[PDB]
C-alpha cells in the first residue's frame, strides 16, 4: 500500500498547507458581495418650516 | 430640490400677515372716528328736535 510509505509524506503535507490555508484563502478573500444598491427615496432635512 | 423651492415661494408669501393686521388697523380707526362723527351728529340732533318737539 503506497499510502504506507511515510517517506514521502512531508511532500504531500507541505504543499497542501500551502495552498488550503494561504492560496484559497486569498482567492477568496478576493470574492467580495458587496450589498445591494439601495437607492433610499425617503431622506429629506428639511428643518421646520421656519416661522 | 423642488420642495425647497416650494419652501421658497411660501415664506415669499408671508408678507401677507403684516398687511392684513395693517389692515384691521385703519379699518378699526376710521370706524372709531366716524362712529365719533355720528354720535356727535346724534346726539346734538336729538336735543335740536327734542325742543322743536315739545
Amino acid at each position: 500500500m503506497p499510502q504506507l510509505n511515510t517517506t514521502v509524506w512531508p511532500t504531500m503535507i507541505t504543499p497542501m498547507l500551502l495552498t488550503l490555508f494561504l492560496i484559497t484563502q486569498l482567492k477568496m478573500l478576493n470574492t467580495n458581495y458587496h450589498l445591494p444598491p439601495s437607492p433610499k427615496p425617503m431622506k429629506m432635512k428639511n428643518y421646520n418650516k421656519p416661522w | 430640490i423642488d420642495t425647497e423651492k416650494s419652501q421658497q415661494a411660501l415664506v415669499q408669501k408671508r408678507h401677507y400677515l403684516f398687511d392684513v393686521q395693517r389692515n384691521n388697523i385703519a379699518m378699526a380707526l376710521e370706524v372709531t372716528y366716524r362712529e365719533r362723527l355720528y354720535r356727535v351728529y346724534k346726539e346734538v340732533k336729538n336735543r335740536l328736535d327734542y325742543h322743536i318737539s315739545v
